C-alpha cells in the first residue's frame, strides 16, 4: 500500500472536490430561493442570508485549501528499483516451496 | 445617412459570421467544442454590439422616410416590395409571448416599489458579502 502521506493527502484532495460538489448544489439553492423572492413572498427572506453567507464561506476556503496544497507541492520536492531485490525474494520463496517439498508431514 | 451607413457596416459583418457558423455546422462530421463555443461567443457578443449600435442610433433611423425609386419598376417587382415590406412576427414567438403573459398574469406600483427595495437590498447585501472576505 502506499505510504501514509499519500494517504492523508488524496483524503485532503477528496475533500476540496467535494467542497466543490457542495458549493454548485448551494448555489441551485440560492438561484432557486432568489426566483420566489422576486416572486413576492417575504416568508423565506431571512434564509437568503444565511444561503449567501454559506455559499461565500464554502467557496473561500475551499480554494484557500487547495493553495494550501499546491504550497505543499513547492516544499515537498527533494522529499525498476524493486527489480534490485525482485529475483532475491523470488529465490526465497522458491527454496521455500522446497522445504514444503522436503517436508511430508507439512503436505496436509 | 451616417447611423446607417455604421448599421449596414456591423450587420454586414453579423451576417457574414452567420454564414460562417452556418457552413461549419453543415458539415457532416461536428469540429471539437472549443471551436464551436468561440464561433458561438464571438457571434453572440457582434449581435450584443448590433443591438447596442441600433439602440444608439434610433432618431436617425426613425427621421428617415421610407420611398420606392421613381427608376424602380414595381409592375415587375411588386413580390420583392412585398417581401421587404412585410414585418409582422413569425407566429411561433406571438403565441410564445402571448403564453408567457398568460402565466404571468396602486397594487402594481407598489409591487414594483417593493422590488425596487428588494433589488437594492440585495446588491447592498452582496457588497457586504464580498467586503467580508478578502479576495485580493
Amino acid at each position: 500500500m502506499q505510504p501514509p502521506y499519500i494517504q492523508e493527502r488524496l483524503k485532503s484532495l477528496n475533500d476540496i472536490e467535494t467542497q466543490l460538489c457542495s458549493m454548485l448544489q448551494e448555489a441551485s439553492q440560492v438561484t432557486f430561493i432568489f426566483g420566489e423572492l422576486k416572486r413576492g413572498n417575504e416568508s423565506v427572506k431571512p434564509q437568503f442570508e444565511n444561503h449567501v453567507k454559506q455559499f461565500y464561506e464554502r467557496l473561500d476556503k475551499s480554494t484557500t485549501q487547495l493553495r494550501k496544497e499546491i504550497q505543499l507541492l513547492d516544499e515537498n520536492v527533494g522529499t525498476n528499483k524493486k527489480a534490485l531485490g525482485q529475483d532475491t525474494e523470488k529465490m526465497e520463496e522458491q527454496l521455500d516451496l522446497l522445504s514444503a517439498i522436503l517436508d511430508p508431514s507439512k503436505s496436509k | 445617412g451616417q447611423a446607417l451607413d455604421a448599421v449596414r457596416m456591423r450587420l454586414a459583418q453579423l451576417t457574414h459570421s452567420l454564414r460562417r457558423i452556418r457552413d461549419e455546422m453543415s458539415k457532416a462530421e461536428l469540429p471539437q467544442w472549443y471551436t464551436l463555443q468561440s464561433q458561438l461567443n464571438v457571434t453572440l457578443s457582434q449581435l450584443v454590439s448590433v443591438t447596442s449600435t441600433l439602440q444608439h442610433f434610433q432618431e436617425t433611423l426613425d427621421s428617415t422616410v421610407v420611398y420606392p425609386l421613381p427608376k424602380f419598376p414595381t409592375t415587375s417587382h411588386e413580390s420583392l416590395v412585398t417581401t421587404l415590406l412585410r414585418k409582422k412576427n413569425i407566429p411561433e414567438v406571438d403565441e410564445w409571448m402571448k403564453y408567457v403573459r398568460e402565466t404571468s398574469g396602486e397594487e402594481i406600483e407598489k409591487l414594483l416599489q417593493q422590488d425596487r427595495e428588494i433589488t437594492n437590498w440585495a446588491r447592498t447585501t452582496f457588497r457586504n458579502e464580498y467586503g467580508k472576505h478578502d479576495f485580493k
